[PDB]
């Protein structure tokens, strides 16, 4: 009955990092290709199993500050490039921990974040020294099949990985700009459709909207140019008359539409059936009651633009489709619409047709990260070897540079080593091997031998060299990761107090 | 409560809550002070380094904290900088002399021998000011932009600041017309490098969905003027509203060519997906402003306000210099530069790394606060807690003159004037009684301008190190924290009526 | 949340164990006292159906249970009696610190080990091969235990017999139909060939009809307007006059006014019929669906030879014989009880789908716990060659496949330290062929006995056990 709410600076650092080492060290495990991945369950109705970090993160609510501080910039980063989250979170859970005892030394948390930011500084340079990175990988159709098997080597999707690994790579090709190398939104390659199985999941380059058809009757294969896009509207003999100006309103869809050129005209909201069959013998389909935002992505299948009033449709802005192909779309149900005859999209998607929902997600974050390292490998074809190795060579060096420090970057500098030394432990640790035997073996051969791509294999393959096991990640992701790490144990030791209007002494 | 009645309690308890807060800003002084996090209740975490920031937006309820806080806001409002220093000062103050109450030393004593001792000090800073603005500030700018990288100095920045020190100052020389911080803004934006960080003497803003509807404008336009429009501009009786909708909708054209205006305002929602029909149109939209930017618009260029769909006026189309629209970052950004009045420059934070927003906005602010201080007045005296070590010699070695109650008095002054070096190497994190020591036996001894050096934790000659601060800022912050002692000091009741 | 999420599996898998064999206890499901008075069944299956399931794990134990019963055949209850036991023994691991992914690696190369010896002693049927009936008789009665239909299981065999040269193409299952009503015996079994609904205009309208084209309607001073829309329905009754249909689904209501015209006009008014006979129709005599009349009128039409309206034993039996394809082989019982309906309806459905997997798939083995000894002496056997901490995890996987006939054992109230001992030490010697016998209460030769399961449905039960344990293993945090 005498509780006090009084937060002094050094047990405030203590809280914030008691705060930081839970929301670390809780998604630690995830590190890794196999590692635990976490079962998300929403606190409603919904639940999920997913292995990604940033997914998890993101997912899972935080009630401290400093964690919903470090988890939105987890987000921020993961918007960036959307790789390494789980290694920048578990590196500046390992730093945090770490130093907490530096601070129990007596050390000020100032002194620490500018030893951690000279620490960073010799890691960085480090790091690109000792890069062997490829350089030849912009016409490497073949080298690009075993760069994301890492990427995918954590399931069983390896029986038809090939299949989208040449997918991934035609997709980079149609989009391949050497000016600018960027991918937008509207390029997205994201469509989710239930029902399937692995290799469903194939090369098309067109148009998919799941919506109903015309009329059972209308024959679904079409092939003439005139496609186009309205946002017709719906809207006692006084009803008789109503139904009668609707007609009037809509025969400029009957008659007055071939001056214009619109026969694949499709409708979106209410509509009589009668018009359509008078249409379909008129041999004018259209699609009626179709979806919202859809106007844009059938109107892009030759990179095009969107032309959804009646006054603004022309001939050179007319609807669009991608190639001609006959396939059902649906092999139980009906079939999906085909908006695929006339030319390459630029806002090119790949049909995925997976069986299982879990699978859907992770084809589509593999798809998403492949795209994010290789748009990394155009505009800068540099790469490292991980595994571990890299940050067991970053500590290495940085224990070496402590040797000729001044005082309190030495400790910092000191406690930065242990603290990089994490990422190994927690591979192998995630691999079930022992966590602190195998990285001081692989520490040891790697003084030993000059290589510094000696990691930790959490495959259990035959060696400790990722050259043969291609275990490749890019320079600048890397840099990035580190680099953010350091500013969040930095930015976190400058934070002392938190202040909250409305006490309640 | 605890003792809160006449005289000697009350004064207790209003030397506490004011000890109380001022220890919520005790460790914000210095340029790289500790920083706090706020939450604003719905939960929008406010993150700030600035003491003044951080008294404005407390929930003071206590009488002493209200009657230091507004002390404090009005220092802030009448000189924009140094607030943090007079609360920790006052603070000190009243810390020093609240051993001396309980033995009942009257109250109006302690005023008495606080005004004498604030009198004292402010004579004693007139015979040691020394003036450097006609040495070369104006005109042969190079000892001007040398005082004013040391918010840089040691730093990663190193190498780039003098860039953007003397770009900044030529910025600042050319709009010298009592410049302020809110109408010289700078803008963010992802992507790029350091080194080619630029200012654009107007506004910098991306346009987004919502805020600018038709692309490749003609920048190369030598009038263009802004129209505030306050209409939406985005497309029984069941035909009649149809009809009326129509007709709305072809009235929103009236104002393409009647009223004559090539970029356009308005506050409602603009939409991107109907470019190809603002093509039609085929001129240059605004929505979803910020009010910064229509504020330095309005100052820069003098864009008119419509309210009616054909509002027609003479303003729509009148005289700026020139329309800018360049891509920064691969993202087209808004520059409404080439103003009559164009008083305006706002910085491009190009830049990769995102995360340097709090870096850039503590640094180059303070780089222009003290440049824009400095070519204010004419003379300073050294900083980094010099000056106080000086006045506290000299008050120590005067109070001994003095016989009576003032003597102990005086001396708990100068004692108190101790507590801004203290302060600063306390939060630079370094040993502070050590340094305080050397600064004591050295500046009592040796000279009058040594304070404290961030860098290399050590006392150092802040004179020649150009650490600059102008004596009247420094003298009426003095003044305004001794004035706020003596007010909480003299209160010695306080009057509740709670209900009725 | 590793601890919970495994013990909620295992409860889950426990709540089920007692009904695992043909002798399997019986349980009561409850509620609030409202509908609560008593329900029960045998069948473990339709127990996870109903069961309130809080821990997400649990979720998804069950919903792979309920994938596994809409899958081909009945195994839900063994998969999870499996599956709770693999988690058991996970937990076992656990608890002397054990990594859960070498776990995971040796259930893995543990599993593919089980499935190859499952595949070698496979033994294809008879009844693909030189028609043999016998393998056919057994095949359908081990997947009928714990019932009491074993009087006209003649009939049902023959609808099994019959179904693989005429009612499948590639294994159709959708061309036969169940229902029945209540009030009768064992003996009330019979091949009909549609559904039981009546003539609605009275008694003069003749039985017998000559052609079916069946399909659905559409719709069922305002007074201006209703006499408008009744002239525009006169005028699309009329417009099916001239259609010469004989049958026809009446989706929406109609009442006596156009009632009467439509038995006038030789259109019957099938008054929303279930649309399982619709699709029944749809895939045998060639009835389509659609959502409007008028736009079809001569070529957009059904397709039936013939179609006739009997009462037989005094309720409305009627036979909807001739129809264009024979394989519309429609089992009409009569039933009892409530639980009639459903228990015959799962029952006869699981078994047809297990003679159809068996047509399809004509290798099998011997059931009875036998094939479980055997795949369990193989992994345990692939254990014991290879070093690794992952030897711990194929030994409890193959303690697992033990457990699975031990609890078919102590279900029959038989011993189970014992004949289940003697059964796996004579597995070494007393191999594939032998079994465990819940009639006697020993261990004798499997196949003399010649109750055995399909193999198709056996490879999918150890499948889908294995990956849903390591599914829940897998998981470690919320
Ligand atoms: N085959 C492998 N061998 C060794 N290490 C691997 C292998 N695959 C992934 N890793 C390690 O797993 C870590 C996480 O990789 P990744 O999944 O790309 O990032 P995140 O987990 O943040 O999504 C990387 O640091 C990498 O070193
Ligand atoms: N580079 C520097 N070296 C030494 N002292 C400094 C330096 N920069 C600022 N200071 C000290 O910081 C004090 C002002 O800081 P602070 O009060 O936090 O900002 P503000 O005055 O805007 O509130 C001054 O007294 C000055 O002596
Ligand atoms: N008459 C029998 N003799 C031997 N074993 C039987 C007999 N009936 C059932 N079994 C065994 O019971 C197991 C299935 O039991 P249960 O779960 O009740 O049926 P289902 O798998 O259809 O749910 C099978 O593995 C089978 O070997």
């Amino acid at each position: 009955q005498d509780r006090k709410s009084r937060l002094m600076g050094l047990e405030a650092l203590k809280s914030h990092i008691m705060a930081a080492k839970a929301v670390a060290n809780t998604m630690r495990t995830s590190l890794g290709p196999n590692g635990l991945d976490k079962m998300m369950v929403d606190k409603d109705g919904d639940v999920t199993v997913t292995n990604d970090g940033a997914t998890i993160l993101s997912m899972m609510d935080v009630d401290h500050q400093i964690a919903k501080l470090m988890v939105e910039l987890s987000k921020s980063q993961d918007d960036e490039i959307g790789d390494g989250t789980t290694g920048v979170v578990v590196l500046a859970g390992a730093l945090l921990e770490e130093a907490e005892q530096l601070l129990d030394r007596g050390i000020h948390p100032i002194r620490i974040a500018d030893g951690y930011e000279q620490a960073a500084r010799v890691a960085i340079e480090h790091l690109d020294k000792i890069s062997d990175s490829v350089l030849v990988d912009i016409k490497d159709t073949e080298p690009l099949i075993q760069t994301a098997k890492t990427t995918l080597g954590s399931k069983v999707v390896n029986s038809c990985h090939r299949q989208m690994a040449e997918i991934a790579v035609n997709a980079v090709l149609t989009v391949a700009d050497m000016e600018r190398r960027d991918v937008d939104f509207e390029l997205i390659k994201v469509e989710g459709k239930v029902g399937g199985r692995l290799e469903d999941t194939k090369l098309i380059k067109g148009v998919i909207v799941d919506k109903d058809f015309s009329h059972p009757q209308m024959p679904k294969k079409v092939e003439d140019a005139k496609i186009a896009i309205l946002t017709c509207p719906f809207e006692v003999e006084d009803y008789k008359a109503l139904q009668k100006y609707e007609k009037e309103k809509f025969e400029e869809m009957i008659q007055q539409i071939k001056e214009t050129g619109a026969n694949l005209a499709i409708c979106q909201w209410g509509f009589d059936d009668e018009a359509n069959h008078l249409l379909l013998q008129n041999n004018l389909p259209a699609v009626r009651w179709v979806g919202g935002p859809e106007i844009e992505l059938i109107a892009i299948a030759t990179g095009g633009r969107i032309v959804p009033r009646f006054s603004e449709l022309t001939a050179e802005k007319l609807g669009f489709a991608g190639l001609v192909q006959e396939i059902s779309f649906g092999t139980t149900k009906d079939k999906m619409l085909v908006i695929e005859q006339c030319k390459n999209s630029r806002a090119v998607t790949i049909f995925i047709r997976g069986g299982n929902k879990m699978i859907i997600e992770e084809a589509k974050r593999s798809l998403h990260d492949a795209l994010c390292v290789i748009r990394n490998l155009i505009r800068d074809n540099r790469v490292v070897y991980g595994g571990g190795a890299a940050e067991i060579s970053c500590a290495l060096a940085v224990s070496q540079e402590a040797d000729k420090c001044p005082t309190l970057e030495q400790y910092a500098m000191r406690a930065f080593a242990d603290a990089l030394e994490v990422i190994p432990m927690a591979l192998s640790e995630n691999s079930g091997m022992n966590p602190i035997q195998t990285m001081t073996e692989v520490r040891a051969r790697q003084v030993k031998e000059m290589n510094p791509a000696l990691g930790i294999d959490c495959l259990h393959k035959g060696t400790n060299d990722m050259k043969q096991q291609h275990v490749i990640e890019t320079l600048i992701g890397k840099k990035q990761q580190i680099s953010l790490a350091t500013q969040m144990v930095r930015m976190i030791l400058k934070i002392d107090d938190i202040r909250k209007p409305g006490e309640s002494e | 409560g605890t003792d809160s009645s006449q005289g000697i309690p009350q004064l207790v308890s209003n030397i506490s809550a004011c000890q109380v807060i001022a220890e919520a800003v005790r460790t914000t002084l210095g340029p790289r002070g500790m920083d706090k996090l706020i939450v604003d209740g719905r939960g929008k975490a406010t993150i700030s380094n600035d003491g003044a920031t951080i008294l404005k937006l407390l929930d003071v309820v206590h009488p002493a904290a209200k009657t230091l806080v507004d002390i404090a806001k009005s220092q802030d409002a009448e000189v924009g900088d140094g607030t943090t220093s007079v609360t920790l000062l006052a603070a000190e103050f009243l810390k020093q002399v609240k051993p001396y109450v309980e033995e009942g030393l009257h109250p109006q004593i302690i005023i008495r021998a606080f005004r004498t001792a604030t009198q004292l000090a402010v004579n004693k800073i007139k015979e040691i000011a020394v003036t450097v603005k006609k040495a070369d500030k104006v005109e042969q700018r190079k000892l001007l932009e040398k005082c004013a990288m040391t918010a840089l100095s040691s730093k990663l920045i190193s190498q780039q600041k003098a860039f953007f020190a003397k770009m900044v100052v030529d910025a600042v020389m050319m709009l010298d017309d009592l410049l302020q911080l809110k109408m010289i803004g700078i803008k963010k934006v992802q992507g790029g490098a350091l080194e080619d960080s630029q200012l654009v003497a107007g506004v910098a803003f991306k346009k987004t969905f919502s805020y600018a509807g038709f692309e490749m404008q003609p920048k190369k336009y030598h009038n263009p003027k802004i129209a505030l429009l306050n209409v939406e501009l985005e497309l029984e009786d069941y035909q009649a509203i149809v009809d009326a909708e129509w007709n709305i909708l072809y009235d929103k054209l009236e104002k393409i060519h009647h009223s004559g205006a090539k970029v356009v305002l308005s506050k409602l929602p603009i939409g991107d997906v109907a470019t190809q029909y603002f093509a039609d149109r085929d001129m240059f939209c605004a929505g979803r402003v910020p009010e910064e930017d229509l504020k330095r618009t309005m100052m820069a260029c003098g864009g008119s306000i419509q309210t009616s769909v054909n509002a027609l006026s003479a303003d729509v189309l009148g005289r700026c210099q020139v329309f800018e629209e360049t891509q920064i970052g691969g993202e087209r950004y808004n520059f409404f530069t080439g103003c009559p009045k164009a008083k305006t420059c706002t910085f491009i934070l190009r830049g990769g790394a995102e995360q340097f927003m709090e870096e850039t906005e503590r640094s180059l602010h303070d780089a222009i606060m003290i440049v824009r201080r400095a070519i204010k007045n004419d003379s300073v005296v050294a900083g980094g807690g010099a000056i106080e070590m000086e006045l506290s010699k000299y008050l120590r070695d005067y109070s001994r003159t003095i016989p009576g109650k003032q003597q102990l008095l005086i001396g708990a002054y100068a004692k108190a004037l101790e507590i801004i070096p203290r302060q600063l190497c306390d939060n630079a994190g370094f040993d502070a009684t050590n340094i305080l020591n050397k600064l004591r036996a050295r500046h009592a001894q040796g000279g009058t301008w040594y304070g404290v050096d961030i860098n290399n934790e050590d006392i150092a000659d802040n004179f020649e190190a150009f650490v600059w601060e102008p004596a009247m800022v420094r003298i009426n912050a003095l003044t305004a924290a001794s004035e706020a002692a003596c007010l909480i000091v003299s209160v010695d009741e306080t009057i509740k009526n709670p209900r009725s | 949340a590793r601890l919970t999420s495994f013990i909620g599996a295992i409860a889950i898998g426990d709540l089920v164990k007692s009904t695992l064999g043909p002798k399997g206890m019986d349980k009561i499901l409850l509620s609030s006292g409202r509908d609560a008075s008593l329900m029960v069944t045998n069948d473990g299956a339709t127990i996870l159906k109903n069961i309130g399931v809080d821990n997400p794990a649990a979720k998804v134990l069950v919903d792979m249970s309920r994938v596994q019963d809409d899958e081909v055949g009945d195994g839900t209850t063994s998969v999870t009696v499996l599956a709770a036991e693999l988690l058991r023994e996970a937990e076992s691991l656990i608890a002397k610190k054990i990594h859960p992914q070498t776990i995971i690696a040796g259930w893995r190369e543990a599993t593919k080990a089980a499935r190859e010896a499952l595949l070698s002693s496979a033994v294809d049927h008879g009844s693909d091969e030189v028609k043999f009936r016998q393998d056919l008789m057994n095949i359908a009665g081990t997947t009928l235990s714990s019932k009491l239909l074993t009087h006209h299981k003649d009939h049902f065999t023959k609808l099994a017999v019959e179904a693989v040269l005429r009612l499948k193409g590639s294994g159709n299952l959708e061309a036969i139909h169940i229902i029945k009503k209540l009030g009768g015996s064992l003996a009330d079994s019979y091949l009909d060939e549609g559904f039981l609904l009546d003539k609605k205009i009275g008694v003069n309208q003749p039985k017998r009809i000559e052609n079916a084209k069946i399909l659905i309607a559409n719709t069922g001073k305002v007074a201006e307007i209703e006499h408008a829309e009744k002239e525009k329905m006169k005028e699309k009754v009329e417009r099916i006059l001239k259609h010469g249909i004989n049958c026809f689904i009446n989706r929406q209501l109609i009442y006596n006014y156009p009632e009467q015209l439509f038995g006038a006009a030789g259109v019957m008014a099938i008054e929303h019929a279930d649309f399982a006979g619709v699709e029944r129709l749809a895939l045998v005599t060639g009835g389509e669906i659609a959502s409007t009349f008028d736009h079809p009128e001569l070529v957009k039409l059904g397709s039936c030879k013939l179609i006739e309206e009997v009462m037989i034993g005094e309720d409305k039996l009627i036979h909807f014989s001739g129809v264009a394809l024979g394989e519309a082989c429609t089992i009409v019982l009569r039933g009892a009880t409530q639980q009639i309906l459903d228990e015959a309806e799962r029952s006869l459905h699981d078994a047809l789908c297990v003679l159809a997997q068996t047509v399809k798939d004509s290798r099998t083995v011997y059931g009875g716990g036998c094939s479980e000894m055997l795949m369990a002496h193989a992994v345990t056997q692939l254990a014991n060659r290879t070093p690794g901490k992952e030897a711990v995890a194929m030994e409890s996987y193959a303690k697992a496949l033990r457990m699975l006939p031990t609890i078919i054992a102590d279900n029959a109230g038989y011993d189970s330290a014992d004949l289940v001992a003697q059964l796996r030490a004579a597995h070494s010697e007393g191999n594939t062929t032998a079994g465990l016998d819940m009639r006697e209460g020993t261990i004798g030769d499997m196949a003399i006995l010649g109750i055995t399961e399909s193999f198709q449905v056996k490879r999918q039960v150890l499948l889908s056990a294995a990956e849903a344990a390591e599914v829940i293993l897998r998981v470690d945090n919320i």
